[PDB]
Formats: C-alpha cells, sequence, structure tokens
RNA sequence: UAUCUGGUUGAUCCUGCCAGUAGUCAUAUGCUUGUCUCAAAGAUUAAGCCAUGCAUGUCUAAGUAUAAGCAAUUUAUACAGUGAAACUGCGAAUGGCUCAUUAAAUCAGUUAUCGUUUAUUUGAUAGUUCCUUUACUACAUGGUAUAACUGUGGUAAUUCUAGA
RNA sequence: AUUCAUAAUAACUUUUCGAAUCGCAUGGCCUUGUGCUGGCGAUGGUUCAUUCAAAUUUCUGCCCUAUCAACUUUCGAUGGUAGGAUAGUGGCCUACCAUGGUUUCAACGGGUAACGGGGAAUAAGGGUUCGAUUCCGGAGAGGGAGCCUGAGAAACGGCUACC
C-alpha cells in the first residue's frame, strides 16, 4: 500500500460486452509482486464502478523486479460481469465454487459405456437380474 | 500443426582451424575485452559478414538507386545508432571498412568498464552477470548489449543492488548477524 | 478430399488478415457468404484483431450472440460471416459505423463513417442478365441480385444500394476519366482515375489508371471498382486516399507526421 | 437355440445368413444406409426352436387365470386431435377438448393430470399463421406487379427517348 | 568467408588421385543427472502386427417428451420449467495420420467449362394446384406398420432381435 | 464467338415444387365473432444468381538407363459416324474403314535405397546435392475388389466379399 502506484493504460470503451478494456501496469519497488486481493480492490476504488466487477490477469514481472504489466477490465456492475466474465476467472476470484467433476478419462469412458446401451436401460437391469439365477 | 518457429545461427567457424596468426589475434582479442569464448568473436565476425555483404551488394547498384537510397540509409542509421562507425560521415564509407574491434568495443562489458563503474573487463563481466547494472531503468546481465548511444548517459548501478541502500548483500547480512553474535 | 474443406490453417489464411504465426494453428475459415474466401474479412478477425473489442473467439461469440453487430443492416449472428470490400457494418453501442475498405498497402482498413454515409453501399455489377419471365437483373460484387435495373447500366458499372431495400438509387458507368478503386492485384487499395482501357479481344481487358500524384499503372479489369466521377467519390475514402507512397517517402512521412 | 430369431418369408427350417437393411426385421442399422449380414432362422418351425411366440386370436371355452382375470390398464392415450375425436365419437361441438383423456399419476402427496399435448388442434395462432402466409403471398405478388409495371413505364420512356433523338436526325 | 595443404623422387617439374580441411533444420553413436529461452522427435528397416483406454457427436424462445424422471398451481387442467432416452434433422466426406503406389502420372505456374454446379451461406424469386374441374360444397383444417416407454422373452457371448 | 440468356407455339410428364410446420408477441375500427387485419421471426422443400467446392486439359516443365530402337497387337490402338453411359466433354464403352497414333528433338521398355511442389544444405559467379516431415496438392487405411447412404465417399474409428 506504499508507492504501489497502480495505473491503467489504453483505456477503450467496449460497451458491446459492456466493460472498459485496458492494460494495467504497477510499479512495486522493494516488492515482489502485488496479488489479486490487493490489485482487484485497488482497481475498484480508483474506478468507482463496482467492487467485484474488476478483473486482472497477465501480470508478468519485469526482468529484475521493480514493476509489472498485465491486462485489466472493469464492468458496469457485478450483475453484468456475471454474464460475461470467463468461468475460470470467476471461480478463481471466488465468485463461484465449481463442484468436483469426473476426469476426462472417466467422463469419456462413461460415454463409451452408455453408448453401448440402447434405450434408457431400466429394462436391461431386470432381464439380467431375471437371467442371473441360471 | 502450429507454424514452425524460425531460428537462425549467429556465428561462423573459420575455414582453417589451426591458424597461428588468427588464433593469436582472437585470444589476444578475448583478453583485451574479457570474452569467454571464441564463439563470442565468431558471432561478431559473422555479424560483420552480413553487414559487409549487405553494403557490397548495395554498392554494386548505381548512385541514386532507390534500393541503396533506402537500404543504405537504414543500415547507416542502425550502425550509427549502435556506435560502431563514426557519426561524422555521410558517405557510406566506413561500413565496408568496419573492423571486428569496433563491434565489441560497444558491448556493455567494455561499455561499463570505461564508464568507470567496473575497473576491469573481467570485473565488469562478473558485475554484469550479477545484475549490478541498469541500462535505462532496467537491470541487465548481458555482456553483449550493443548500447544504442542513448544509454551511455543512462547507465547507472541497479537500485536493487548494494550501494543503493536497504540492500547490503547476503554476505553482508551474515556479517550483520556476526556483529551481534560477537558481543554474545 | 471427398468433400468441401471446413478448416483453415494459419499460413494458409490470406495475408492481409494480419494474423500472426503462433498462438494457434487454425485461422478462422470464412463461411460461405457474399464475398469470396480470400477477399473477405471474417467478423471474428475484425471484432477481435482490428478493434480489440474482444480477446478471443469465445468472447466475440458473446458479442455476436446479443445481435449488437450488423453488416448491411442485418445482424449476422455467426463467428465467420465474410464481410468484404465496401461492406457497411454497424455497432449500435454509441452508434459506431464501419465500412470495410482497403488501405494503401492492401489490407482491410478500419473506417469511421457517419449514419447517412452508412446507409448506402456501392456495388460493382459483375454481370447483367435477364432471369425467368424476362425479368432483368444485375449481379453485384457481393452476390446481390437486383431485379429491374436501369437498362443503361452494363457490366463493370457501379450501383449504389440503400441497404434498407434492394433497389438501386444511383449508378456510375465505366469509362475514361472516372474515379476507380483497385480491389486485387499488387495495386490493391490504390485509387485510380481511369485514363484508358485496352481490350485484348478474348480475355483479360487491361485498364490504365493514374492517381492524383500522376502515377500511372495497369491492372486487370476484374480488379477495378469505379467509385465516382472526378472530384467527389461516392464513398468516404480512407486515410491516405490510396496514393501509394513509396517506402522512401513513407519513411519520411512516418518521421515527420508521426 | 443360440438366440437367433426367426424371420418371416425365408421359408426354410434352417438358419440363414442374410444382408439386412433398414425396414427389414432382425436388424437395426446404427448408421443410415448401413447394411449388415446376419444369421437368421427361417420362418418354418422345427425341433430346433428354443421359444415360439404365439398370439391367441380366438379363445376357447377354457380360461387361463393369469391372462383373462388381468387386463392391463391404459398406459398412453391418443394424442392427435382427430385421433381423440374418433376414440370417443360423440359429437364435434361437445367440447371433448377440455374433456381429453387425463391419467392420474402421483409421485408424492400431490396428484396431477399431465394430459398429452394435443396435436393438430386448431389454435388462434394456427389461424394467425395461415392468415399471415396468405397475406405475405398477396403482398409479394402485388409488389412484383408494381415493379414490373414501373419497369415497362421506364422502358417506354427509354424507347421514346431513343426515338426522339433520331427524330432530329434525317431532317 | 574468389585461400588450400600432406603423400609417387636421390632430387625436380607435372598428370593424377588418395588423405587432410570447413559446413550440414543429415542421421546415428561415444564421452554427462548442476544453467535460462526455443524445439525436432517410430520418416529411413517393417504401407509390419497390435493387448488396453481414449480419438464424433449433436440442441435452440422456436421439429417431436404425459420419462410412471426432479421440482413454490392462482402467468403451468391441453400443454406452457428443467429434463434422461428415442425419433427426426445435421454432422460423422472436416479433422488427424502416413508416404506404399505413382516418371507427363502426380505436381507447378491455378488456361477453359460456349463441357458439367446448387450440405450449405448470401440475395432474389411461386394470386395459376374444387385435375371425377362456372362449389353438384372439410382447410374455423381426411389416417396408419412401427421408436421410445410397460411387459414372463431367447442366446455363453455382440452397440443381436419381430413376438403385446 | 453460340442452337446463349430469355420469350412464345404444339405437346409430353408415369402428380417435382407451388409451407396442413414451429416460437415469441395478443396491438388495434367494429352490430362481442378469430369474426377486418394483425408484428417479429425459426425451419423453408422448388428455381436463378452468389459463396464454399468438385470433375474434366496437358500450354510448358521431371531423375538414371540403348547392357531398352522400335512401340501401340480379336479385347481400342489413332481417327470418323451413330448410339449407350455419365453431372458433363471424351474410345468412356458399343456397332467400321484405313494401318491410323508415338518415336534418335529418345518413343516404348527397364530402374528409382521416386509422392510432387513451396523449400533445405552448401555458395565469388555459375553450380551440386537433398526435400518421409509444420504449408499446398495427390494417394491410402492389412491386400485387392464392390457398394449403401448422402450435396459430396468407390468412406474403411460405414458396409459386403475373397486373400
Amino acid at each position: 500500500s506504499d508507492a504501489v502506484t497502480i495505473r491503467t493504460r489504453k483505456v477503450i470503451s467496449n460497451p458491446l460486452l459492456a466493460r472498459k478494456q485496458f492494460v494495467v501496469d504497477v510499479l512495486h519497488p522493494n516488492r515482489a509482486n502485488v496479488s489479486k486481493d490487493e490489485l482487484r480492490e485497488k482497481l475498484a476504488e480508483v474506478y468507482k464502478a463496482e467492487k467485484d466487477a474488476v478483473s486482472v490477469f497477465g501480470f508478468r514481472t519485469q526482468f529484475g523486479g521493480g514493476k509489472s504489466v498485465g491486462f485489466g477490465l472493469v464492468y458496469n456492475s457485478v450483475a453484468e460481469a456475471k454474464k460475461f466474465e470467463p468461468t475460470y476467472r470467476l471461480v478463481r476470484y471466488g465468485l463461484a465454487e465449481k463442484v468436483e467433476k469426473a476426469s476426462r478419462q472417466q467422463r469419456k469412458q462413461k460415454k463409451n459405456r452408455d453408448k453401448k446401451i440402447f434405450g434408457t436401460g431400466k429394462r436391461l437391469a431386470k432381464k439380467v437380474a431375471r437371467r442371473n439365477a441360471d | 500443426p502450429r507454424a514452425p518457429r524460425t531460428y537462425s545461427k549467429t556465428y561462423s567457424t573459420p575455414k582453417r582451424p589451426y591458424e597461428s596468426s588468427r588464433l593469436d589475434a582472437e585470444l589476444k582479442l578475448a583478453g583485451e575485452f574479457g570474452l569467454k569464448n571464441k564463439k563470442e568473436i565468431y558471432r561478431i565476425s559473422f555479424q560483420l559478414s552480413k553487414i559487409r555483404r549487405a553494403a557490397r551488394d548495395l554498392l554494386t547498384r548505381d548512385e541514386k538507386d532507390p534500393k541503396r537510397l533506402f537500404e543504405g540509409n537504414a543500415l547507416i542509421r542502425r550502425l550509427v545508432r549502435v556506435g560502431v562507425l563514426s557519426e561524422d560521415k555521410k558517405k557510406l564509407d566506413y561500413v565496408l571498412a568496419l573492423k571486428v574491434e569496433d563491434f565489441l568495443e560497444r558491448r556493455l562489458q567494455t561499455q561499463v568498464y570505461k564508464l568507470g563503474l567496473a575497473k576491469s573487463v573481467h570485473h565488469a563481466r562478473v558485475l554484469i552477470t550479477q545484475r549490478h547494472i541498469a541500462v535505462g531503468k532496467q537491470i541487465v546481465n548481458i555482456p553483449s548489449f550493443m548500447v544504442r548511444l542513448d544509454s551511455e548517459k543512462h547507465i547507472d548501478f541497479a537500485p536493487t543492488s548494494p550501494f543503493g541502500g536497504a540492500r547490503p548483500g547476503r554476505v553482508a547480512r551474515r556479517n550483520a548477524a556476526r556483529k551481534a553474535e560477537a558481543s554474545g | 478430399a471427398r468433400g468441401p474443406k471446413k478448416h483453415l490453417k494459419r499460413l494458409a489464411a490470406p495475408h492481409h488478415w494480419l494474423l500472426d504465426k503462433l498462438s494457434g494453428c487454425y485461422a478462422p475459415r470464412p463461411s460461405a457468404g457474399p464475398h469470396k474466401l480470400r477477399e473477405s474479412l471474417p467478423l471474428i478477425v475484425f471484432l477481435r484483431n482490428r478493434l480489440k473489442y474482444a480477446l478471443n473467439g469465445r468472447e466475440v461469440k458473446a458479442i455476436l450472440m446479443q445481435r449488437h453487430v450488423k453488416v448491411d443492416g442485418k445482424v449476422r449472428t455467426d463467428t465467420t460471416y465474410p464481410a468484404g470490400f465496401m461492406d457497411v457494418i454497424t455497432l449500435d453501442a454509441t452508434n459506431e459505423n464501419f465500412r470495410l475498405v482497403y488501405d494503401v498497402k492492401g489490407r482491410f482498413a478500419v473506417h469511421r463513417i457517419t449514419d447517412e454515409e452508412a446507409s448506402y453501399k456501392l456495388g460493382k455489377v459483375k454481370k447483367v442478365q435477364l432471369g425467368k419471365k424476362g425479368v432483368p437483373y444485375v449481379v453485384t460484387h457481393d452476390g446481390r441480385t437486383i431485379r429491374y435495373p436501369d437498362p443503361n447500366i452494363k457490366v463493370n458499372d457501379t450501383v449504389k444500394i440503400d441497404l434498407a431495400s434492394g433497389k438501386i438509387t444511383d449508378f456510375i458507368k465505366f469509362d475514361a476519366g472516372k474515379l476507380v478503386y483497385v480491389t486485387g492485384g499488387r495495386n490493391l487499395g490504390r485509387i485510380g482515375t481511369i485514363v484508358h482501357k485496352e481490350r485484348h479481344d478474348g480475355g483479360f481487358d487491361l485498364v490504365h489508371i493514374k492517381d492524383s500524384l500522376d502515377n500511372t499503372f495497369v491492372t486487370r479489369l476484374n480488379n477495378v471498382f469505379v467509385i465516382g466521377e472526378q472530384g467527389k467519390p461516392y464513398i468516404s475514402l480512407p486515410k491516405g486516399k490510396g496514393i501509394k507512397l513509396s517506402i522512401a517517402e513513407e519513411r519520411d512521412r512516418r518521421r515527420a507526421q508521426q | 437355440k443360440q438366440g437367433f430369431p426367426m424371420k418371416q418369408g425365408v421359408l426354410l427350417p434352417t438358419r440363414i445368413k442374410l444382408l439386412l437393411t433398414k425396414n427389414v426385421s432382425c436388424y437395426r442399422p446404427r448408421r443410415d444406409g448401413e447394411r449388415k449380414r446376419k444369421s437368421v432362422r427361417g420362418a418354418i418351425v422345427g425341433p430346433d426352436l428354443a421359444v415360439l411366440a404365439l398370439v391367441i386370436v380366438k379363445k376357447g371355452e377354457q380360461e387361463l387365470e393369469g391372462l383373462t382375470d388381468t387386463t392391463v390398464p391404459k398406459r398412453l392415450g391418443p394424442k392427435r386431435a382427430n385421433n381423440i375425436r374418433k376414440f370417443f365419437g360423440l359429437s364435434k361441438e361437445d367440447d371433448v377438448r377440455d374433456f381429453v383423456i387425463r391419467r392420474e399419476v402421483t409421485k408424492g402427496e400431490k396428484t396431477y393430470t399431465k394430459a398429452p399435448k394435443i396435436q393438430r388442434l386448431v389454435t388462434p395462432q394456427r389461424l394467425q399463421r395461415k392468415r399471415h402466409q396468405r397475406a405475405l403471398k398477396v403482398r409479394n405478388a402485388q409488389a412484383q406487379r408494381e415493379a414490373a409495371a414501373e419497369y415497362a413505364q421506364l422502358l417506354a420512356k427509354r424507347l421514346s427517348e431513343r426515338k426522339a433523338e433520331k427524330a432530329e436526325i434525317r431532317k
């Protein structure tokens, strides 16, 4: 919070996605790099558009420290960033908690198995059960 | 597949390996300039070959030919910018007479040596590699920089290095603990 | 290939799209549409690369899906609709209007035209025919078919459309001393002012054109798009007015007027 | 035995390999136009059958308790509007539409009818569709007659214009 | 970076090779587990053979769902939400891989089609259909084998199949 | 440049198409009936143009080999006429004369540790060698052959048969 001097460049008004598009470059002398929970709310107060309608990424540290450059963007509202922001960024920032899901290997194998089955499959379990006795 | 990433060589090995006159000169060159390899000379002579080839083809064309009027001027501006040839010429003369000594004279290894912050080409090379140098605002550790003549007044020690405050260095930090440990 | 190709590799997309080599291995194949494959600009590469309104093709699809962009007045809710030369496209957000035009160096420049300018488009008549029931029609360069054209208009003329209907509001003939645009060849994007047309009975009529700087050049007839008479072009010209500055004087103009 | 089903028309008591298609029994094509060669048994019954399928079409004086005492209730009722109309057949103005077949099935403590979506039913929207398509047709044909008539007027002006120019020539 | 050098003779000048020399998005291999970026990679022999697992599926406001599927009726007693299947439609002729064949044959410069087009896209375009015919008269709108689904099935077995 | 486009006239067509389809919207003059009209659209099956394609030619150009000089032999083998087939041209195939066609300017045979090209390596200048392989075109799906569906395949993570 000391001499972070965060600022934005190349601000262009993109209303089709209803956002402000720009690159963000920070000077952080005597600092490793600024994080999301710092840069996101700092970008929010400088812009006064919303709080969770801010997104930052990129953020390569300059060779030898000192400053960092990346990309940023601000929405008109949080209810408008929900309709546009990519899912992985929403989950990363805490705007969504993704439920655990089956792996690609397992998901594709299950699709292979149920493609082997014609119909819904309720009647198949009965015939196998009825024919399991002998 | 994704489009191939182009690459090109930067050095060229001499046709005859065991040349006493050439071997002595190259190792003589490395000492005077603190270079680690003969490849560091091979590339400069390879870079010079592309330049003499460029000017030779251009100079075969006639005067007031648009090709050399554009390409010759561009080569002049690039070479003047890097300081290899003298800036008080407007005659496309020095290019074909450029010697190997001119290119590695403009390298940052010797550039910071004669700017007084290094005191030796070998000390500079170690200084260069240990990141105690900023060309503009940015720390470099490239012994072969080709200063663009707008950075000789811009050279300075890296703010993220000793002699800059709030940064004594790891060996100094250990002696800082020794200062308190000595009494205790 | 047993059937039509549906992919387009990078290094095989047209060069004027200004695509890079890396960051992907497939270039956006323009779908079937009003303009040819090579001489068209997909909406994907325009909305993304030309303006940077979007960072990727997914987010252009988000732009597209809400019917904000519309070329010739029609929405075109698809990623690779081939908007081509002299096409008018509209971004109703803040009322931004675009005319797909050629720059000096042969690439699709980005315009900014007004609403009254974006109403009309110029179409070069590719052929003149009469269809069923003896009804005449003209095929424009973008594939439009206009029934009952003025009988005075022939092939290689230029009609202007209103883009709210399909009728021809005005037209300009092809003759010596008429302002023309070059669409194709190595002279792409140069504005011509026809001086002569030599025929070569049996194929590839040649036309000689000299721009405002008294530089003359020759191009095939199929590469010539008349855009007005002497003085006022029918459309707003791009920055540079298609004069083809040489590299030496383009170097100077870049240095002084940065 | 071994499960191979009999097929009508083969007219043999032995198993036969046949190239089967869509709309041919004993085979369901996974892919359009696909044909497969499969072994089938002939339609003639012999000792080799494992199971014979029989329908009873005329019951005798005797009865079998498992078949006659049980009558499987309705599972699906008619869906098409005219199909429902011939299922009851009372009248046309006797509002059978709101008396359509409803079946009582409850998943919990609440019950619902879940009537089928009646098809081919005359709706005000369907009257709207046919009305618009008739209007769009007449608007199309009328406009093409105006454009055709206007062009002939233009052609007449051009012919007179060309005639007027040659009037000046040759005295 | 328009170089050459060693080897026949007692010695010399040649012819002339052998050998050296430099490069190789040429390959292999020898000598190694401490660096940044970038990156080829079962082509050569075997277009040889393949265990296994993946690599083509597909839905909208808007073609079909009464899933006996999950769900606050008063906008859902005809259905109007979501929605597994199955039908229909589209796609699977793209992509990806490999280099066996192939010597005017492929291929390259893309001549011609006045020698043949219409997944598709885009634009345009069908007032002519009581064809047992100047209403002797359904378009406020003539049906059906069969899929799903319910039902004791057959076969060791397959993404096998009519039996209500 | 046409027997072109497109008319028009006998006719022929074994019904090709010429919307009984779907969503959202229910605005309005009325002697209250969907009765007068409704707006956006989705999917259309025909035709023309357009786009993405496909098929078809040689205009010129390919490595070594004469230890290959003649080759093309009912049954095609160059041309003609006609038909059939094809989406279409065409010996593409079927019904005849003439020996027609090619050839030392290298035909035709043979070899290729031969897919072609953009290119690569190597360079004073000319060259020599390579190019399975990131792009383009071709071909193939173990070897042959045949085919269904489909706008498009002689498809092989489609089918059929033999090896």
